RNA sequence: AGCAGCUUUACAGAUCAAUGGCGGAGGAGGUCAACAUCAAGAACUGUGGGCCUUUUAUUGCCUAUAGAACUUAUAACGAACAUGGUUCUUGCCUUUUACCAGAACCAUCCGGGUGUUGUCUCCAUGAAACAGGUAAAGCUGUCCGUUACUGUGGGCUUGCCAUUUUUUGGAAC
C-alpha cells in the first residue's frame, strides 16, 4: 500500500493530471492511490479569488494524482 | 561496435548502450541491470537532447546536442522506446 | 528485479527525480515502493521552465517518474553481487 | 533391574556376559 | 572402498558398520555422554588440586608445589570452605592461588533421552521421563509440503544414527586415520571416571595412582623434535648388509632369542 | 471416556500392565496424554491426570505403596 | 596471556562486502541498527554471532578445521583468555556488520553480544543501554525461565524492540526425541509463555517476531524466509502472504484447501507441522541415516542444493551441519526480522528520554554521545560510545562529564567539564578493531583518549555555543539491574605493593561496571560483586593482568543493613535536635526499591500509603531506602540543607556496625539552636543514631533469589540441600513442559 | 505436464570455407625412498608500488593484489606417552651407583601430518610425430575431435501457470 499513513488527517496539496491542483484533508486512501479529501479546494493560480471550495467529500482517482505535498 | 545476432538484454550487462526515450532524449551508459518492465540501471549515465533551436537542421550536418551528466540512473521502463549498443565492456 | 532493489537501497541518500511533466525534484529519499512511489524530504523542485521552489516533503506516484538519479557509491552495494 | 541385553537381573548392559545383540571358587 | 589401501592409513565406514562396532564395543566403550559428569574431576581441576596441595575425593595426591587478617575473632563462620570450592573457584577461595589454571564453568544440563532398548520402539517417542505439555483461500491441489515424496520419516537406521551421533569419539566418526595398537588406551576411560562400584581399598588406590600418572603426563609434555632424520631401521635398510623378508612372528621371536643369546655369550 | 476411573486403575496396576501388555498399556498412555495435551479438562480431573504422569515419571510403583501388601 | 586479538592490519579478515560501502551507510541514521544479543547462560548468543561473523567474512585466520567442520564453535566474540578457559562470555563484545534483508537492502548493524550469566547482568545492562533492538535468545529446552522473564521486563523498561530467537531446536529432534507434533506443542507452549510477559505486544512465528534456530548446526530461519526460499515459487505470488499467515496455529491443509479443523479421515497435523517441522525432521533424519545417493537426489529435487563430492565424505555431525547450512543459507530472515521489527519513530525518543531526561531534540549540529563503558580491548583501553547527535571526528576536543555528576549538573542547568581529545576511533570487530576517521549519529564505536575523565559511564558533548549549552542533556547512571551484595575484603600480601593494588583496583572499577570497590576506614579494601563467579573473574584479572601482585582475601561476606523493628521509645535529645524513627511500611520499601511536585507527591502518599496530612507535606528527602520528615517553619528552614546532609551521613554508616541504614523513617522532632552550620551536620548524624538505638534496632541481610534447573527425579536432593542451608526456602516448582527438567524457585541468604 | 526463453557435454538430420567456442593429445595403488615443512605479535608466502636498510647481495616496514596444504582454543603434529642431563628443594639413608618426588632449564627416544620429486607394482595403452621454450607442464608452432542451423535429449530461468503504478496507447492536431 502507498504508505500514506503519515499524511492522514493532515492537509495535503495534490498536483493532479492536467496541471490542476487540489488541497484537502486526507480522509483515506487505496491500493491504487485513490484518495478521499475532507474540506477540498480547487487551486487556480495565486489569487484566492480563483480558488473554489469543492464539497464535503472528494474522491480523487489514483492514476490522476501526479504528486502530493504535505501541508 | 558489432554484437552477436542472438544477443538479448541479459547478454548486454556492462555494455555501453544508447537508450532512447519517448520524449526525444537519449541516455548513454554502461548497463548494470534490467527488469521485466524494461526498467534499466545505467552506470555513469549521460543524457543528450537536441534543442528545439537546433532541430531545424535535421529537416531535409553538425548538431550541438545538450548534455547532462547524470551518474548512476534508473530509467522507468514505460518511458523507453528502444535501445542501441554503443560500446563493448572493458 | 534489481532496479527496484537499487531504489530501495538508495533510501536515505539524496536522489534526483525527473517527472513526465518535466519537473525535477532533488531531495533525500525517505521511502520507496515496488510501484516506484517515492517520498522525498527537504526537496528542491525545478519547474521545467526554470523556476525553483523548496518543499519540506513530496510524495510522487511512481507511474509519473521518468528517471531517478541515485548516488554513485551505490554501484558496489551487495545487491549487485 | 533387568539387563537390557540378556534379560537377567543383577547386572547392567556393560557388565553383561552375553554378546551384545539387536559355580565359583570357595 | 573401506580403506585407503594396503598401507592401511585411512578408513571410511558406513553407518551400519559403525553401529555394529559401537554395539560390539559396549563392555569397553565409553558411556559418559554428559560432560558435566567431569565437574571438578577433570584435567584442570587436578592441576589446581596439585597447585593448591588440595586433594578432592578420589583424586590424585601430589607433593606440595609451594611450602590480624582473617583471625577467627573477625571471621563470620557460616559454611565450611570445602576443598571442592577451592578448585571450583580457585581465585575466590584461595589467598595465594599460584600456578592455578581457571576451569571450565559448566555445560548445559543434558537431556539426551536413551533408546535401542525395545526392538520396535520408534526413534521418536514421548518417553515416560518427560513432563507432558499440558496447555476463503485456496492453493493448487497438487501443492504439497517439501519431501512429501518420502512417507517414512524414520528410516531403519535412524535410531543407530542418533545413538552414534551422541557417542563419544571415535564412534562419533565415520572416517579416520589408523592408529598404533599401543596408542588405543582402552582402560584409560575407566580410571579417568569415578569408580563404577564400591571396590576394596587397594582398588580405589590403584584408580588414584593411575590418575596421578595421567595428570603428570598432561602437566609435563615432551614435544618431539621436527628432525625426523636418521631413523634406525630406515638407515640400516639403506645398506647392503641388511636384507628384508617376511616370516611368522613366532619364528622372528625365536630368532631374536637365539641372536641375543649369541650376543651375550 | 470415564477418565476418573481409568486414572485410578492405572495408578494401581499400570506398572504391572506395562510388564504384561506393553502394547495396550502404551496405547492407553498415548490416549491419556492426547487428552491431557489437547482437551479442555476440568481442574479436578486435570490435576489427577497430571499426578498420574508425575507417578510414571519418577516411581511407577508409588500408586500401590500404601495398600497392605502380602509377600508372594 | 590475556586475549586472542589480531594486532596486524594485514591479517584483519576481509569482508565479503566492501567496508567502504558499509561506512557509507553510517551517514544515514535510518540505515544503522544497534542490536543487543541477550539471553540466559549458554542460550547460544555467541554462536549466533559466530554465524553472522562467518557470513560476513571471506577467510578468518583464527578458524581451525575443527571449527569449519562444525565439531567445535568458533566463539569469535569470546576472545578473552578467561572466556576461552571458562567456556562462557564474561565481557560485552560485538561486531559491526553489513547485513542484507530478504529484499537485499543492506544496513549497518552494530551487534553487541552480552554475557548470559546472571553475575554479568551489568554487561547486559550496558547492552540494553546501547541497543535499539534486542534479540532474546532462548534455549528451547528450558524455555522461558525466570531470567528470561527478567530480560523481557528489562527490555520493555529500556524501550528497546524485541525479537525472540528460539535456539537449539536440534535438542528437540536429536536429544529429546520428541515426535514432531509434540515438538510443535512445545514450541507453541514456549511462545505462549513469551506472550504472557510482553504486555499486549503479541509475538508469533507468522509475524516473524519469533526466529527458529540451531546455532550449533549453523541455521536460523523464519516462516517468511522458509516460504520465500522453498514455497513461493510453487504458488501464485498474490497468495504468498495469505499462505505465510496460515502456517501457524490451528490451521489444517489437505488438497489446496485450508480448514480450522482436521479434514475428515485425513488425520494430518497442523500446517506448521506439515510444511515446516516435518521437512526439518526429515532433513535431520535423512542427513543422519539416508543413503547419500538417494539423499543427494532428494536435496537436489526439493531444495535445489547440490552436495559436493567432499561433503559426501563428511562425518555425520559435520555433514548434518553442512546440509542445514545449504538449505537455510545465510541469516537473511533474521536480519529481515530485526530490520522490520525496529521502528525508530516510535522508540528512539522514548529511549533517549529514559536514558537521560525528557525534553527537546538535540540540535543536529551539536555533538552528543553516551559513553556506555570502558573496555580493555585488544591490548589497549577504549571507551564504548554511542553517538546520539552530530559528528565526532578524530582529534576533536570534547567534554566528558562523568555520569555520577549528571544529576548535579542537570539541577544546576535548569536553575568546567573535563576536556580531552579523541585520539583514535574504531569499529568493533570481535577480534580486531577497524579504524575509522569519524563517527555519525547512531553508531556504536570504540574511542581512545577519553577513558581517563570518568569511572563507570559518561556524557560526551561538544556544544557549538553557549546558546545550545542551555539545552544540553546528560545521561543518567546505568541501572545495572543486580545489586552487588557478595562481599570480600582484601589487602596486598606485601605492604610495599599497596600502590600497585590501588592502580589495579581503579582499572577493575572501570572495567567491571557492576563492581563496587571502597577503601574502608581500617585501611582494608572492600570489593562488592554480584556473585562468586564475578569475584573469581575479577580476582583473576587482578592477580594475572592488572595488579600482578599477590593479594590476601577474606572468606565470602555480605553487605548487611541496619534497621528498626519498632518505634523509638523516647524523644531523647543530643548535644556535643531530638529525632525519632519507625519501621517503614513494606509497600513503600518495595516501591522505593524500584524507584517508584510537592502537592503531587502529597497525593501519592495520602492515597496509596495513607500517611497523614503533615507527613505527606513535610518529607525533606528520600535516600537509599530511607525517608526524612521535618514533623515556626522559618525557624527550621534556616538549616534544612545541613540537617539533610547529616541524615545522608547517618544513613550510609549506622550505629550498629557502620553499615547502611535501610527501611527506616526518621522524623525531626526538635532543634537545639536559634558559623553555626559546622555543628548542625555531625549532631544530626548523632541524632539519627540515637533515634535508631532508641527503637528496636535489627540487622538485615540480603536474600538471593535462586533458579534451579534439575532432572525431576532429583527433586528430593535439592529439597535436602535447601533444608541444609540456613534460611533457604523453596517457593515454586515448575515442570518444564516436554522435558525431564524441573525449574525450582527459591531463596537463599547471601 | 504442455507452451516460452536461455545454455550445449550427447545423439540424429542438414551443413562442413574461414573464424570463434569447447575438450584433448595415462589411472589406481606401495608397512617404498629422497627433499622440504610442521608452535608463532593469532602468530603465512608471492607478485606490484613507496620508504628504510643493504653496497651488487638482499633485509625490514607501509600500501595494492593473488594464493594460503598440514597443525591448534577446556590450544596443539601423537584423542597416545617413555627415558636421560644439569640445578634447586625433599625422601629413604651408611657412601656411590641404583633410587624417593616436586620444581626449573634442557635433551634423547618411540611415533605422526602435509607438500614436491623419484621409484616400484598392477592395469590401460581419433591425436603421443617433429622443433622451440620452461624448474616442470596440460607452455608455443603443431595434431585430433567436436560444435555454429534445425530436431530430440540434458542443464538452467520459473515467464504463461488487455480493467488505475510500466507491455494491448489521452492520441493527433
Ligand atoms: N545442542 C546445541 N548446542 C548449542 C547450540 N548453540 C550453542 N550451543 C552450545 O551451548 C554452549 C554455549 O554456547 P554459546 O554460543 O557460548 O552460548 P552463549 O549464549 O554465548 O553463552 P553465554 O554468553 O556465556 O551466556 C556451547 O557449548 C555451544 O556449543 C545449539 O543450537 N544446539
Ligand atoms: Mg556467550
Ligand atoms: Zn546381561
Amino acid at each position: 500500500t502507498p504508505e500514506l499513513k503519515k499524511y492522514m488527517d493532515k492537509k495535503i496539496l495534490l498536483n493532479i493530471n492536467g496541471s490542476r491542483k487540489v488541497a484537502g484533508i486526507l480522509r483515506g486512501y487505496d491500493i491504487f492511490l485513490n484518495v478521499v479529501l475532507d474540506d477540498a479546494m480547487e487551486i487556480n493560480g495565486e489569487d484566492p479569488a480563483n480558488n473554489h471550495q469543492l464539497g464535503l467529500q472528494t474522491v480523487i482517482r489514483g492514476n490522476s494524482i501526479i504528486s502530493l505535498e504535505a501541508l | 561496435i558489432q554484437v552477436a545476432h542472438s544477443s538479448r538484454l541479459a547478454n548486454l550487462i556492462d555494455y555501453k548502450l544508447r537508450v532512447l526515450t519517448q520524449d526525444g532524449r537519449v541516455y548513454i551508459g554502461q548497463l548494470m541491470a534490467f527488469d521485466k518492465h524494461m526498467n534499466l540501471v545505467l552506470n555513469e549515465c549521460i543524457e543528450e537532447r537536441v534543442p528545439k533551436t537546433q532541430l531545424d537542421k535535421l529537416r531535409p550536418l553538425n548538431i550541438k546536442v545538450e548534455k547532462r551528466v547524470l551518474g548512476l540512473t534508473i530509467l522507468r521502463g514505460e518511458q523507453i522506446l528502444s535501445t542501441v549498443v554503443e560500446d563493448k565492456p572493458l | 528485479g534489481i532496479p527496484v532493489k537499487l531504489l530501495n537501497e538508495a533510501q536515505g541518500h539524496i536522489v534526483s527525480l525527473e517527472l513526465t511533466t518535466g519537473a525535477t525534484y532533488r531531495g533525500k529519499l525517505v521511502e520507496s515502493e515496488d510501484s516506484m512511489n517515492v517520498q522525498l524530504r527537504d526537496v528542491i523542485a525545478t519547474e521545467p521552465q526554470g523556476a525553483v521552489t523548496h518543499m519540506d516533503q513530496i510524495f510522487v506516484r511512481g507511474s509519473q517518474i521518468k528517471f531517478i538519479v541515485v548516488p554513485d557509491l551505490l554501484k558496489n552495494a551487495p545487491l549487485f553481487k | 533391574s533387568f539387563c537390557r541385553n540378556c534379560g537377567e537381573a543383577g547386572h547392567k548392559e556393560k557388565d553383561c556376559m552375553e554378546k551384545p545383540r539387536k559355580l565359583v571358587r570357595a | 572402498k573401506k580403506v585407503n589401501g594396503t598401507s592401511y592409513k585411512k578408513w571410511s565406514f558406513d553407518l551400519p558398520e559403525m553401529s555394529n562396532l559401537y554395539r560390539l564395543s559396549t563392555p569397553l566403550r565409553d558411556e559418559v555422554t554428559d560432560k558435566n559428569y567431569y565437574y571438578l574431576f577433570d584435567k584442570k581441576s587436578f592441576f589446581n588440586g596439585k597447585a593448591l596441595n588440595n586433594a578432592i575425593p578420589g583424586g590424585p595426591k601430589f607433593e606440595p608445589l609451594y611450602p590480624e587478617f582473617n583471625s577467627i575473632d573477625r571471621v563470620i563462620f557460616r559454611v565450611p570452605i570445602r576443598s571442592e570450592y577451592k578448585v571450583a573457584f580457585p581465585h575466590l577461595y584461595n589467598s595465594r592461588p599460584r600456578s592455578v589454571r581457571i576451569p571450565w564453568y559448566n555445560n548445559p544440563v543434558s537431556c539426551i533421552i536413551q533408546n535401542d532398548e525395545e526392538y520396535d520402539t520408534p526413534a521418536l517417542f514421548f518417553d515416560p521421563s518427560l513432563n507432558p505439555i499440558p496447555h476463503d483461500f485456496t492453493l493448487p491441489e497438487d501443492f504439497a509440503p517439501l519431501l512429501a515424496e518420502e512417507e517414512e520419516l524414520i528410516l531403519p537406521n535412524t535410531k543407530d544414527a542418533m545413538s552414534l551421533y551422541h557417542s563419544p569419539f571415535p564412534f562419533n566418526r565415520t572416517k579416520g586415520k589408523m592408529v598404533r595398537a599401543q596408542d588405543v588406551a582402552l582402560a584409560k576411560k575407566w580410571f579417568l571416571q569415578h569408580p563404577d562400584e564400591e571396590y576394596p581399598v587397594k582398588v580405589k588406590v590403584s584408580y588414584q595412582k593411575l590418575l596421578k600418572n595421567y595428570v603428570l603426563n598432561e602437566l609435563h609434555p615432551t614435544l618431539p623434535t621436527n628432525h625426523n632424520k636418521t631413523k634406525l631401521l630406515k638407515s640400516l635398510k639403506n645398506t647392503k648388509y641388511f636384507q628384508q623378508t617376511t616370516i611368522d612372528w613366532v619364528e622372528a621371536g625365536l630368532q631374536l632369542c637365539r641372536q641375543g643369546h649369541n650376543m651375550l655369550n | 471416556n470415564s477418565l476418573r476411573l481409568v486414572i485410578a486403575v492405572m495408578k494401581i496396576c499400570g506398572w504391572k500392565l506395562a510388564l504384561v501388555s506393553k502394547k495396550t498399556h502404551d496405547m492407553i498412555w498415548e490416549k491419556l496424554r492426547y487428552i491431557l495435551q489437547t482437551q479442555e479438562l476440568s481442574s479436578t480431573l486435570r490435576e489427577s491426570l497430571e499426578t498420574l504422569f508425575e507417578i510414571r515419571q519418577k516411581d511407577y510403583k508409588s500408586g500401590s505403596q500404601g495398600l497392605f501388601i502380602l509377600d508372594p | 596471556e590475556h586475549t586472542i586479538f589480531t594486532q596486524l592490519k594485514k591479517n584483519i579478515p576481509k569482508t565479503r562486502y566492501n567496508r567502504d560501502y558499509m561506512l557509507s551507510m553510517a551517514n544515514i541514521p535510518e540505515r544503522i541498527i544497534n542490536v543487543g544479543v541477550i539471553g540466559p547462560l549458554h542460550s547460544g548468543k555467541t554462536s549466533l554471532m559466530d554465524l553472522l561473523v562467518i557470513d560476513s567474512h571471506k577467510r578468518i585466520p583464527d578458524m581451525s578445521k575443527n571449527v569449519e567442520l562444525g565439531w567445535k564453535p568458533l566463539r569469535y566474540l569470546d576472545n578473552l583468555k578467561q572466556e576461552i578457559d571458562r567456556g562462557l562470555s564474561i565481557k560485552l563484545n560485538g561486531s559491526t556488520l553489513l547485513c542484507t534483508d530478504l529484499e537485499s537492502k543492506s544496513r549497518m548493524i552494530n551487534f553487541l553480544d552480552a554475557p548470559g550469566h546472571v553475575n554479568f547482568m551489568d554487561e547486559t545492562a550496558v547492552a540494553l543501554a546501547a541497543s535499539d533492538l534486542v534479540l532474546i535468545v532462548i534455549d528451547v529446552v528450558e524455555g522461558v525461565t525466570f531470567v528470561v522473564e527478567q530480560l523481557i521486563k528489562q527490555s520493555i523498561k529500556n524501550n528497546v524492540a524485541m525479537c525472540f530467537v528460539i535456539n537449539k531446536l536440534d535438542r528437540l529432534i536429536l536429544d529429546l526425541k520428541l515426535p514432531p507434533m509434540d515438538a510443535y506443542l512445545k514450541l507453541n507452549h514456549i511462545i505462549a509463555n513469551i506472550n504472557s510477559f510482553t504486555k499486549g505486544n503479541v509475538f508469533s512465528p507468522i509475524d516473524n517476531n519469533i526466529i527458529f534456530a540451531s546455532t550449533k548446526l549453523g541455521f536460523t530461519f523464519t516462516i517468511k524466509e522458509f516460504v520465500s526460499y522453498y514455497y513461493a515459487h510453487s504458488i501464485p505470488s498474490s497468495k504468498i502472504d495469505d499462505f505465510t499467515t496460515r502456517l501457524w496455529g490451528s490451521v489444517y491443509y489437505h488438497k489446496g484447501n485450508f480448514r480450522t479443523k482436521p479434514f475428515e479421515n485425513v488425520e494430518k497435523y497442523p500446517t506448521f507441522v506439515e510444511f515446516i517441522l516435518i521437512p526439518l525432521y526429515k532433513i535431520f533424519s535423512y542427513a543422519l541415516s539416508m543413503e547419500k545417493d538417494k539423499l543427494k537426489n532428494l536435496l537436489r529435487s526439493n531444495f535445489r542444493v547440490n552436495l559436493s563430492q567432499e561433503a559426501l565424505q563428511y562425518d555425520p555431525q559435520p555433514f548434518l551441519k553442512h546440509v542445514l547450512q545449504l538449505i537455510f543459507r545465510q541469516q537473511t530472515g533474521l536480519v529481515d526480522a530485526i530490520t522490520r521489527c525496529y521502528q525508530p519513530f516510535e522508540l528512539f525518543d522514548n529511549k533517549t528520554a529514559h536514558l537521560s531526561i525528557p525534553g527537546k531534540s538535540t540540535p543536529e549540529g551539536t555533538l552528543w554521545a553516551h559513553v556506555l563503558k570502558t573496555v580493555d580491548y585488544g591490548g589497549a583501553e577504549w571507551s564504548l560510545v554511542r553517538i546520539y547527535s552530530g559528528l565526532l571526528k578524530r582529534g576533536d576536543t570534547v567534554r566528558i562529564l562523568d555520569t555520577s555528576q549528571s544529576e548535579s549538573r542537570q539541577k544546576r542547568q535548569l536553575h568546567e567539564t573535563p576536556s580531552c581529545e579523541v585520539e583514535e576511533i574504531g569499529l568493533l570487530g570481535g577480534r580486531y578493531v577497524y579504524p575509522v576517521h569519524e563517527a555519525h549519529k547512531g553508531q556504536i564505536v570504540l574511542i581512545k583518549g577519553i577513558s581517563s575523565a570518568y569511572i563507570k559511564s559518561a556524557t560526551l558533548y561538544s556544544v557549538k555555543s553557549k546558546e545550545d549549552m542551555k539545552q544540553l542533556k546528560f545521561f543518567k547512571p546505568l541501572d545495572y539491574i543486580t545489586e552487588a551484595v557478595f562481599k570480600i575484603v582484601l589487602q596486598p600480601l606485601l605492604p610495599r605493593e599497596l600502590p600497585k593494588l590501588l592502580d589495579a583496583l581503579n582499572k577493575i572499577s572501570k572495567y567491571y561496571p557492576g563492581v563496587i570497590i571502597k577503601v574502608e576506614e581500617s585501611g582494608e579494601h572492600v570489593i562488592l560483586g554480584n556473585g562468586e563467579l564475578y569475584m573469581d573473574c575479577l580476582l583473576y584479572d587482578l592477580r594475572a593482568s592488572y595488579a600482578k601482585i599477590e593479594i590476601k582475601i577474606s572468606d565470602p561476606l555480605t553487605v548487611f543493613s541496619e534497621s528498626c523493628s519498632n518505634e523509638s521509645f523516647a524523644s531523647i535529645p543530643v548535644s556535643n535536635i531530638s529525632v525519632a524513627a519507625e519501621p517503614m511500611d513494606s509497600k513503600m520499601i518495595q516501591d522505593l526499591s524500584r524507584n517508584t511536585n510537592p502537592r503531587k507527591l502529597s497525593k501519592i502518599l495520602r492515597t496509596e500509603y495513607g500517611w497523614d496530612s503533615l507527613a505527606s507535606r513535610n518529607v525533606w528527602s528520600f535516600y537509599n531506602g530511607n525517608v526524612l520528615i521535618n514533623d515556626s517553619p522559618e525557624l527550621l528552614s534556616k538549616y534544612k540543607e545541613q540537617i539533610i546532609q547529616g541524615f545522608y551521613w547517618a544513613v550510609k554508616e549506622g550505629p550498629l556496625a557502620e553499615e547502611p541504614i535501610y527501611g527506616v523513617q526518621y522524623k525531626l522532632l526538635s532543634i537545639s539552636v536559634p558559623v553555626m552550620k559546622s555543628q548542625i551536620i555531625p549532631l544530626m548524624k548523632k541524632a539519627c543514631y540515637v533515634g535508631l538505638l532508641t527503637a528496636i534496632p535489627i540487622l538485615l541481610e540480603p536474600i538471593y533469589e535462586v533458579d534451579i534447573t534439575v532432572h525431576a527425579p532429583l527433586l528430593p536432593i535439592v529439597e535436602e540441600l535447601m533444608k541444609k542451608r540456613r534460611g533457604s526456602r523453596i517457593y515454586k516448582t515448575i515442570k518444564v513442559a516436554g522435558t525431564p527438567l524441573l525449574e525450582v524457585r527459591g531463596q537463599v541468604p547471601v
